[PDB]
């Protein structure tokens, strides 16, 4: 009851701000900013560190995918550079 | 109205609503509206509280007499030279993030092109707003 | 409307029989009409600059403006009131008399303004009231 | 020298770890490795971070000229946004302490400031001072960070071509439940119950019944102070 | 809009499962952008200044993939965009070539490219886009943002010359009915 009291109450202070704050109409060409809960080890680690450590292997896999997977196909689609990129990925623990 | 001493006041009394002083951003319009262009270095050397007095100075220190709208001819020998379509020409103002809205711009249009022609020039916009002062 | 006054003020200012336009505005304001610009410009394309006492009769007519009131002479100076008091400043006033239309004189205006009111800030309404008496 | 660490001629492991050292220790925080930037955590103000440095980043016209920063990267990603007209994202990165809310602030510090001065700054004014009681209210005390982000912050701006915020929406997501009801030793709740149990008027003290910071069971009593923290000065600002 | 729900505890109301959406949702929401990465270090747990942890921050430099970030020498160009947003961007260095009918987009590029300066080794015209070289791309903004500030300026100097003949007509019906004010004080003046 105190969690989801303080976890609604929270959020209610960011629809209040976004009541105020947001565009009629939605947004066109905006700037996404994107501030996550870091890799986190402790003695005793849990379910919230599970869940923080996630987000940082997810954000890591669209990372490697972007700057690396899809610039390696658009070279070589375009006619540029037939050459490979040679990286590691996450993709075997983010399946996991 | 007679010369430019006279249609500078006329022109600070409407900028600033019959103010004494000039908001600095609504004097920034008032410079835009004599073909007037200043550098941050020149934007940052202005004073606190603008009165009409500084204006009428400013304006004589300024406004070239010779060719007042200067900065539209400015964009070379080559886009002054060539038409631009009337709604990509538009595209282009609405681009460089304009203040003026659908009836300003359709004013604008009656203003610049006033046979309603396909396409229009920059040489053409700055000969009709000289004849407009 | 005073017949009498109208046939004395005509002679007493009239040239060779007939008057010009300037001493039938005076002749006009003597008896309590305004007339302006608009009106002057209209009988000079009649009968020139000099008239007859029947042309004459004809100009004090366009004179009469029946249609004035405070609120019809108000239109520009609720214009400039962005307050929203119903009040300018006599600095605000004199500006908005000098700049447009039947351009009066800094000291016309500034006169005019301190006839009504000792006062700098002026209600434009009272002051529209008391001019037209 | 030189700020992109592919500029090396040996790009080894410990010759990376030396270009870095003694950019840090030299306190050059910010490194670029294009289309990545290395922002090492100083724990120190710098003074690279003031408004003086935002002006500059901002009308400076050489980007060639300019240092690697934070600023580097927010005025290339608002030069696209309005260049190509194609919607940006900026993405910080790394482990529990490494400086990653920080850097949006300054990010976020860098599109508030506008070139001319004839904006509506009420929407932008709100935008500002949420961040003070989103880290009030999400972040905590941890023995990893003092300032730990225990929600997933998330924003999208509408930014003027010379600078300013129109319009935003910030969405936070997952909040760490169970830092209301039970914390480790050592390890602090979120900011704003130690803030308003220390910061809050003789009125609110009496009409709520306030107690100490010590006398309530969903509170560590023992890691109750956090080193450099006035939860009384913090609590000023988040009112207002 | 809370759903108001009784019994055993559905798949979307589990938090994990939640979270995981809410997650994949942001995600592609990021994907469809332009991202721009910025690799926080830390370089001690001390949290102590000018203090050089090498274990820690190597660690690092592996999971933000900075030395896997070389390879991306390997490519050349820096700049890289579709005939499209490439002549939306560079537009202004000439109008001229940039709006032609007979010339095609592919071949509009390669104008205001070599109007600029460039040769042919500073660029490389693919497939369906535009690559330029670190060096190219240098040569291109500059010109750009001289041409950028001389159209600002331009623009700035017709939104005003409109925007004071917008008081202008504004001021123009007013101004019979201040002539009757004018007339009135005239009146006014011979009376005393
Ligand atoms: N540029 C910086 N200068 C000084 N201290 C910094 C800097 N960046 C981060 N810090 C320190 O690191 C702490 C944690 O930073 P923060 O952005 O909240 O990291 P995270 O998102 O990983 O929790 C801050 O409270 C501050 O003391
Ligand atoms: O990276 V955090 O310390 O905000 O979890
Ligand atoms: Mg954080």
């Amino acid at each position: 009851l105190c969690k989801a009291m303080y976890e609604k109450l929270f959020l209610w202070i960011i629809r209040h701000l976004n009541s105020r704050i947001e565009p009629e109409g939605g947004f066109k060409t905006f700037m996404g900013m994107l501030d996550i809960f870091g890799f986190e080890v402790f003695k005793n680690n849990s379910l919230e560190q599970l869940f923080i450590n996630i987000t940082n292997e997810m954000l890591q896999k669209n990372f490697v995918d972007i700057v690396f997977e899809r610039e390696s196909k658009l070279y070589k689609d375009e006619g540029i550079s037939t050459a490979e990129l040679k990286y590691t990925s996450n993709k075997e623990v983010i399946n996991v | 109205a007679s010369d430019m001493e006279e249609k500078f006041r006329e022109a600070f009394i409407l900028f600033s609503s019959c103010s004494d002083h000039i908001e600095m951003y609504k004097f920034f319009e008032l410079m835009n509206s004599f073909g007037i262009i200043l550098t941050n270095d020149e934007k940052a050397a202005l004073p606190n509280d603008i009165n009409m007095d500084y204006w009428l100075n400013f304006a004589k220190k300024h406004y070239n007499y010779e060719q007042p709208f200067k900065h539209i001819n400015n964009v070379n020998e080559q886009n002054t030279n060539v038409q631009i379509k009337i709604d990509n020409f538009l595209g282009i103002m609405k681009a460089l993030d304009t203040r003026l809205t659908e009836s300003d711009l359709n004013i604008l249009l009656q203003i610049t092109n006033p046979e309603n022609k396909t396409t229009l020039n920059l040489k053409t916009v700055s000969q009709k707003l000289t004849e407009s002062i | 409307v005073d017949e009498s006054d109208v046939r004395i003020y005509f002679n007493e200012k009239s040239s060779g029989g007939k008057i010009s336009i300037d001493n039938a505005s005076y002749n006009a304001r003597k008896l309590g009409l305004a007339p302006s610009s608009i009106d002057e410009k209209k009988i000079k394309e009649l009968y020139g600059d000099n008239l007859t006492y029947e042309q004459y009769l004809e100009y004090l007519s366009i004179c009469v403006h029946d249609k004035d009131n405070v609120e019809e002479l108000i239109k520009m100076f609720a214009h400039f009131d962005n307050n929203c008091t119903g009040y300018l400043t006599k600095s605000q006033m004199k500006n908005i008399l000098t700049t447009w239309g039947d351009a009066l004189t800094d000291q016309e205006a500034i006169d005019a303004l301190n006839a009504f009111s000792s006062e700098d800030n002026i209600d434009y309404k009272l002051f529209c009231e008391d001019i037209l008496q | 020298s030189f700020g992109d660490i592919g500029l090396l001629n040996h790009t080894n492991i410990p010759c990376v770890l030396d270009f870095l050292k003694h950019r840090y220790l030299k306190n050059q925080i910010y490194t670029t490795a294009v289309p990545l930037i290395v922002a090492i955590n100083p724990y120190k103000d710098l003074g690279n971070t003031t408004n003086e440095w935002i002006r500059r980043y901002r009308d400076t016209a050489d980007h060639t000229k300019l240092p690697p920063h934070v600023f580097t990267c927010a005025r290339e990603a608002l030069s696209n946004l309005h260049g190509v007209n194609k919607s940006q994202t900026i993405i910080v990165s790394g482990e529990s302490g490494a400086g990653k809310t920080e850097a949006t602030k300054q990010i976020m510090r860098y599109f508030a400031s506008s070139k001319s001065g004839n904006m509506d700054l009420r929407i932008q004014t709100a935008i500002m001072a949420a961040n003070p009681v989103l880290e009030a209210f999400g972040n905590a005390k941890t023995i990893r960070n003092n300032n730990s982000s225990r929600f997933g912050r998330f924003m999208q701006l509408v930014i003027s071509h010379e600078g300013g915020i129109r319009y935003g929406s910030v969405v936070a997501f997952l909040l760490e439940k169970s830092r209301i009801i039970t914390q480790d030793d050592n390890e602090r709740s979120y900011h704003i119950f130690y803030q308003f149990l220390k910061g809050a008027n003789s009125t609110m003290k009496s009409k709520f019944g306030l107690k100490g910071v010590t006398e309530y069971k969903l509170l560590n009593p023992n890691s109750t102070e956090v080193s450099g923290v006035d939860d009384v000065k913090d609590f000023e600002e988040v009112i207002e | 809009g809370q759903v108001i729900e009784k019994g055993k505890i559905a798949k979307g109301s589990l938090i994990g499962s939640q979270f995981l959406n809410q997650l994949t949702s942001l995600m592609n929401l990021i994907n469809s952008t332009e991202p721009h990465f910025i690799r926080c270090i830390k370089p001690n747990e001390n949290k102590k200044p000018l203090e050089w942890c090498e274990p820690k921050i190597l660690i690092q430099l592996h999971a933000l993939s900075i030395l896997e970030a070389l390879v991306l020498r390997q490519l050349g160009y820096s700049y890289r965009r579709t005939f499209e947003e490439f002549l939306y961007q560079y537009k202004f260095v000439d109008i001229a070539a940039a709006e032609d009918s007979s010339v095609e987009n592919q071949n509009k590029c390669v104008n205001i490219l070599k109007l600029s300066g460039l040769s042919e080794s500073m660029y490389k015209i693919g497939k369906s886009m535009v690559f330029l070289k670190q060096e190219g791309a240098k040569i291109l903004t500059k010109i750009q943002r001289e041409k950028l500030v001389e159209w600002e300026n331009c623009v700035s100097v017709i939104e005003a010359a409109i925007l004071k003949h917008k008081y202008k007509q504004k001021v123009n019906k007013n101004i019979p009915s201040l002539l009757r004010v004018q007339a009135h004080i005239r009146k006014k003046m011979v009376a005393q």
